[PDB]
Parts: structure tokens; sequence; C-alpha cells
């Protein structure tokens, strides 16, 4: 069984966005709810609402959110969330998640079954696509058996960006950072890997959905 | 709606030691009281329900007990692989109205401690485009340390203070080590004004440095 959370953008101020809970390898029916829950950037759990997932039962919001949020059944399988007078407070990762059952006849109140999140992200600003630099050691550093390379995705707007190596199929020894929101409101990652020196090439393949880019850099071990 | 005071913000404890986080609730809440565990990046992750009982495929060592308004997680035996930010949540109100909602903790972060290792400090001077743009981005590397570090720039021996921005990757799952990006970014006309870059990892009393002169790369 699964879910899934589409419709997270960049939204201006004050305006307004649908997201929507698409469940698979199930459908819904009687003895559970569908619900979502927020997280802000660095911060903790916010419960938003939930829906009887075959309707006849309740609608419960958290009290903040009752007005402006809305929830609603869409079909058999998806679950909508109306979000008006979005503020920079509603930037968030938005989760969905399916109450657990312990017996047929009603929940117990805890989400077992959860999305990966869509990203809601509130500003005034447009859609920047990232640049994308090659890092690799001093020219002057005498070489050694391994080498660590990698890529520096700079000044991008909304999140998420995905970095993949050599399309994927390099895993050993990834690291990818945190993205860190430098003052301009603009998003930089890094992501390195750790390689024998084969003198063989690595590429990195950067993504940034909300611009449609994709970019592939290779990395040579910069010796001039 | 209720709110859920949890306790600690942030603890911190040895490998194969035992913790035990709290909930307090301002208001009664019911008997299905939940524990989660969420790793940097991914969707929380059930651990325990109604109190006590445990999720599908969660080891003994998760422990929850509580009732009224005070609950507990305990765990014990502890793996790098447990180092997480733990959050509790409750129930209030009537299942049989709109009436009532969920209330979740604000957290705690677990930091599992192995024998404390020193970060290897890697710079990468920035590529060739980058200076043509106007901005330059100096990234820098810790890898594989334990405790946390502080990082300081130096541009020919002058500690930076202006844009630096950090980022820590998970506490290993095996080693149980951090590891850290730090950029320090700077305009073209400044970064051809200067000849060394340094990027110091401290560590209480100590510190690893790398460094790279701009005509050498």
């Amino acid at each position: 069984q699964s879910l899934e959370e589409s419709g997270g953008d960049l939204v201006k101020p004050g305006a307004s966005l649908t997201l929507t809970c698409t469940a698979s390898g199930f459908s819904f029916s009687a003895g559970y709810d569908m619900c979502w829950v927020r997280q802000a950037p660095g911060k903790g759990l916010e419960w938003i609402a939930c829906i009887y997932a075959d309707g006849s039962g309740s609608t419960y919001y958290a009290n903040w959110a009752k007005g402006r949020f809305t929830i609603s059944l869409a079909s058999s399988t998806t679950v909508t969330l109306q979000m008006t007078g979005l503020t920079a407070a509603d930037t968030a990762t938005y989760f969905c998640a399916r109450e657990g059952a312990d017996g047929p006849d009603y929940g117990y109140a805890a989400f077992s079954l959860w999305g990966p999140g869509t990203l809601v992200t509130v500003s005034s600003s447009q859609p920047k696509a990232p640049s994308v630099f090659p890092l690799a050691p001093c020219c002057g550093d005498t070489p050694s058996s391994t080498v660590t390379l990698g890529c520096l995705v700079k000044g991008y707007l909304p999140e998420p960006v995905t970095v993949t190596w050599n399309s994927g199929t390099l895993t050993n020894g990834v690291r990818t950072f945190p993205s860190v929101r430098q003052s301009s409101g603009l998003y930089s990652l890094s992501s390195v890997v750790s390689v024998t020196s084969s003198s063989q090439p690595v590429t990195c393949n950067v993504a940034h959905p909300a611009t449609n880019t994709k970019v592939d850099k290779t990395v040579a071990p910069s010796t001039c | 709606d209720v709110v859920m005071t949890q306790t600690p913000a942030s603890v911190e404890a040895a490998v194969g030691g035992t913790v035990t986080i709290k909930c307090q609730a301002s208001q009664s809440i019911s008997n299905y009281f939940s524990w989660y565990q969420q790793k940097p990046g991914q969707p929380p992750k059930l651990l325990i329900y109604k109190a006590s009982t445990l999720a599908s495929g969660v080891p003994s060592r998760f422990k929850g007990s509580g009732s009224g308004t005070e609950f507990t997680l305990t765990i014990s035996d502890l793996e790098c692989a447990d180092a997480a930010t733990y959050y509790c949540q409750s129930f209030y109100g009537s299942v049989t109205s709109d009436y009532g909602g969920f209330a979740f903790g604000g957290g705690t972060e677990v930091v599992v401690k192995g024998d404390p290792v020193a970060p290897t400090v890697l710079i990468f001077p920035p590529a060739a485009d980058q200076v043509a743009t106007g901005t330059v981005t100096i990234v820098c590397v810790a890898n594989k340390y334990f405790p946390d570090v502080t990082v300081t720039w130096e541009v020919d021996g002058t500690t930076q203070t202006t844009g630096i921005e950090n980022s820590k990757t998970p506490q290993n799952s095996a080693d149980c080590t951090y590891n850290l990006s730090s950029t320090l970014t700077l305009t073209s006309t400044q970064y051809n004004s200067h000849k060394e870059y340094t990027c110091k990892v401290t560590q209480g009393t100590t510190s690893v440095v790398q460094s790279f002169n701009r005509g050498d790369c």
C-alpha cells in the first residue's frame, strides 16, 4: 500500500494552492481517516486536518487551519487539501498519511502509512534555475589513489533539486548535503562522491523540477 | 488545541546506552498515544501506538509507557541507526464529532555518541566559470567527524564574518559520524584581490585546517 502527494509549488503571498494525496495498492473504505500534516523547514510536525475515508464520517481541522484550509475526497484514491491566503508561515513540506487501525471498526488515532511529502514554498519571487559548478581539488595538489569530486548547485528557488551521480549507477560513499537558504532566498547545496582514481570522469545529474532544468556536469579531477 | 510539551529538545547518549523521552499534555487526552521516528529528508515512521504497543517491525528496545497526561518513550541498547528526531502524539476530543484533533510534540533530537573522530577536510577552489559570473563560492567539506565542529574561514588570515553557510549530514548509521559542508561566497573583485584561502574546522581543542592559494589552482 502507498501514498504520494503532488501539487506543491512556489506560490505568491496571499495566493491559493491545491495539494493532492494519491493512494496506490489500496482504495478508500470505512475504518480509518486520511490526514494532512505539515512540517516547516527545520521545525516539528504540525497537524492540519482529517477526513474519514468513506466520507460519511467527520472532517476535523486544527483550530488554526479552520477557515483557510479545506479537505476533500476527490475520488476513491485521491484526497485533496485546498489552501487559501497563503502566508510564508505556510511554507513547509506537506505530508499525507493514513490513520492506522488494529481492527476493522475504527482507527487507533496514529498514522502508520505516510507519503514522502510535497513542498510548498510561499515567496514573492520567481522560480530561479540553479547554476552547477564542478567541485574538484586544486590542480597543485599532488594526486592520490582516491579523490573526492562533487557538484555545487547554486542559486535555485524553489526546492527541491535532485542530485544523482553517473545517472544513478553510483551511490557508494556519496554525500549530498542538506540545502541552505542564503539571505537572497535562493537555496544552494553541494554533493560529493569518493571514487578510486581510475582517471575515468564522473558526472553529476542535477534536476530542478520547478524550472524543468536538467544539467549534466562532468567533473574532471581538476589537474589544470 | 492541546499543547504537547516534549522533553528534552536534544539528548546525547553513548552506543548501547538508554534514553527516556517525555511528553506532558496541557489538557487531558486519550490512551491513544503514539511515538514516531524521523530521519532527515524522510517521512516519519510510526514506532508506538496506544501508548505501549509496538508498530510492525520495531524491536523491543523501543518502549512506551504512560497514562493520563505524561507519557514516555524509552530507547535502550542504542545504535547509531537510532539517531533521529523523535515525536510524540496524542488524540483529544470525541471520535464521534468533528470536535477534537491530534497534537504532536515538538520533537527530540537523539545524538548517539561514538568514539570521537577528527574530520578529514577538503577545500574545493571555485571552478573557472564561477569567477566569470561576478560571484565565487569556495566549498569546504569535513568528513567522518564526531562530535560537532565549528567552521572558520580565513582570507589571508582575516577571519571572514559574512557570506558563510553550513550544512551537516545526518549521523552516519554505522560509525555515528557527521559530515559537513561550508561555503564561503565572495565577489570576483574580492576573490582576485587575495591569495590564500583557509578552512578551519575546530573540534574543541583540536583544529584541522585545509588551504589553497588562488594562483595555484
